[PDB]
């Protein structure tokens, strides 16, 4: 349809605020939608939504549309909002006096809260009408709107205050910046772990029994960088989950799966070396081939039971307004769990493996000083990294995970996500820590030439 | 850096005895395995006696009873007091040391070897 250059700016504004979907999806009420929040129908029939879409677009879309087609739909919604604004004696005087950029901020509010909701801002609207930008920005910052949706409102208020697109220019610079850093993190995890996996499979010297456990670690960390970290990066750079409610449950399960398998494998490796370093002869006889494959299967079976079973059975769901809101919203994929799962998952994933690894590696330090310049220094710094890097990466998260479940207000969501990325970073550190043998080095060089 | 000296080798008649001595210089980690390996012409390398820093032993069952391995208190040396020699024990005996300074893997120290032939 007819596009303008103003029209494209208000399109990119909400593309950032609300997201763009070029395929039919469901909104918070289960209603079929496309584009930037364009309701197709309240009918539960996907074909009926496809008929409404084809009538409006003028093409057999079969549910998929282009960006230009989404802008056609978007501009119609903007025209309707504007016609509403002009019929309302509370919004027309303010609207008529605003420049085009601040005029898009007001339309943004109406898309978020509705015409009636925005008309209740009597005093802020009067201040905007009188061009009292800083005073209007202060008053709006005190709003219920600001406290409910601070990031959205910071961007909109900056638009009222300055009349520019800087809040959205800055958001987009940040988005590309983190996307770079995320892709780097994804590269290190995948490369380092795929390098360890192939080194074991193409070298008979490396196919020992201890390194069979390290293959489990490298595999739990490989899925981490192929499925968990990449999709977890989409929530950071785009502020939303973009893949529907069903994939939010699966992603959440695959993450808890791999995090459980990875840490418990560090626990098995910690036990393995303890037996070989202390009682190497009973070690070589009791730990058979099938017993080593017995532990790894047990680790993964436990990991599936604590991830796919409770999450898909909705046992992990909290029952507050904040949690139920995120569950009904496909665009929300926050980790909001109840107290029981938050503790039970933390114990099975982190706290039990921490206690074993801490106790085991402490006793290796004990029996080393009993049977004594000395090389005890080079082995102590080694233990300091195996436990230091592990603890430093996951301890902040699993402290916040248990606390936040009881006191939701103490752990900020931003801080909570950050601690979870420290744990994500362990999947890159493990191949550096556990594959430092001369056999790996001769193999790693053999693969890269 | 770390070198291990290898003494006690020689030729002897069937039924005699020997006493292999292996002294390892350099610094090593407190938990280790000092062992002896033999390779006869033809067949590949095999272990005979290993001794852990705690005291636990492991003797090849074709070799146990006749052979005894020991460690020195406050000395990085291993002694293989061997008796009741048989003509099937003609092999170069190697001194091996398992270093555990790096906790995740084993770090082998090998030796040059001492020839041992036993007369029919
Ligand atoms: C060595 C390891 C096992 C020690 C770690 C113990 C952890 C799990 C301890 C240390 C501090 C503890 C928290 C301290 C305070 C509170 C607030 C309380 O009203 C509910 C429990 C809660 C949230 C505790 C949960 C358990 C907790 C997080
Ligand atoms: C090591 C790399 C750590 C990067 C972690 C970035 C998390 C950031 O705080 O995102 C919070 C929210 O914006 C997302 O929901
Ligand atoms: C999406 N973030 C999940 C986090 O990585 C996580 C992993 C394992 C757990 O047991 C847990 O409670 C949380
Ligand atoms: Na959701």
């Amino acid at each position: 349809d007819y596009k303008d250059d103003d029209d494209a700016n208000i399109f990119e504004m909400l593309r950032i605020d609300e997201g763009l979907r070029l395929k039919i999806y469901k909104d918070t009420e289960g209603y079929y939608t496309i584009g930037i929040g364009h309701l197709l129908t309240k009918s539960p029939s996907l074909n009926a939504a496809k008929s409404e879409l084809d009538k409006a677009i003028g093409r057999n879309t079969n549910g998929v549309i282009t960006k230009d087609e989404a802008e056609k739909l978007f501009n119609q919604d903007v025209d309707a909002a504007v016609r509403g604004i002009l019929r309302n004696a509370k919004l027309k005087p303010v609207y008529d006096s605003l420049d085009a950029v601040r005029r898009a901020a007001l339309i943004n509010m109406v898309f978020q809260m509705g015409e009636t909701g925005v008309a209740g801002f009597t005093n802020s609207l009067r201040m905007l009408q009188q061009k009292r930008w800083d005073e209007a920005a202060v008053n709006l910052a005190k709003s219920r709107w600001y406290n409910q949706t601070p990031n959205r409102a910071k961007r909109v208020i900056t638009t009222f205050r300055t009349g520019t697109w800087d809040a959205y220019a800055a958001s987009q610079q940040w988005t590309a910046g983190m996307g770079l850093l995320m892709a780097l993190i994804v590269l290190l995890i995948v490369a380092g772990n795929v390098l360890v996996i192939v080194a074991i499979a193409k070298t008979p010297r490396l196919q020992t029994l201890t390194n069979l456990f390290i293959m489990s670690l490298a595999s739990a960390d490989l899925v981490m960088g192929l499925l968990v970290v990449p999709f977890g990066a989409t929530i950071v750079v785009w502020g939303r989950w973009e893949y529907g409610s069903f994939f939010c449950e699966l992603w959440t399960s695959v993450d808890v799966l791999c995090v459980t398998a990875s840490i418990e494998t560090l626990c098995v490796i910690a036990l393995d070396r303890y037996l070989a370093i202390t009682s190497p002869f009973r070690y070589q006889s009791l730990l058979t081939r099938a017993r080593a494959r017995g532990l790894v299967c047990t680790v993964w079976a436990i990991s599936a039971l604590v991830s796919f079973l409770p999450i898909l059975m909705h046992w992990w769901r909290a029952e507050s307004d904040e949690a139920r809101r995120c569950y009904n919203d496909p665009k929300c994929c926050d980790f909001v769990t109840n107290r029981a799962y938050a503790i039970a998952s933390s114990v099975v994933s982190f706290y039990v493996p921490l206690c074993i690894m801490a106790f085991v590696y402490l006793r290796v330090f004990r029996e080393a000083q009993k049977q004594v310049a000395l090389r005890e220094q080079k082995a102590l710094k080694t233990l300091g990294i195996i436990m230091g890097v592990f603890t430093l990466c996951w301890l902040p998260f699993f402290l916040a995970n248990v606390v936040k479940a009881f006191h939701r207000e103490l752990v900020p969501d931003r801080l909570f996500v950050f601690f979870n990325w420290l744990g994500y970073a362990n999947s890159a550190f493990n191949p550096i820590i556990y594959c430092r043998s001369p056999d790996f080095r001769k193999a790693f060089q053999g693969l890269l030439c | 850096q770390v070198q291990l000296q290898e003494s006690g080798g020689g030729l002897v008649q069937a039924g005699g005895s020997l006493r292999l001595s292996c002294a390892a210089s350099g610094s090593i980690f407190a938990l280790n395995i000092m062992g002896w390996y033999r390779q006869a012409p033809g067949k590949q390398r095999e272990l005979v006696a290993a001794i852990h820093s705690g005291g636990t032993t492991n003797y090849a069952n074709s070799v146990k009873g006749r052979f005894t391995i020991s460690r020195d208190n406050a000395a990085n040396t291993v002694y293989l007091q061997m008796n009741s020699l048989k003509p099937e024990d003609t092999a170069v005996y190697y001194c091996n040391v398992k270093d555990f300074g790096a906790i995740i893997y084993d770090y082998d120290y090998w030796g040059q070897g001492t020839q041992v032939t036993v007369s029919s």
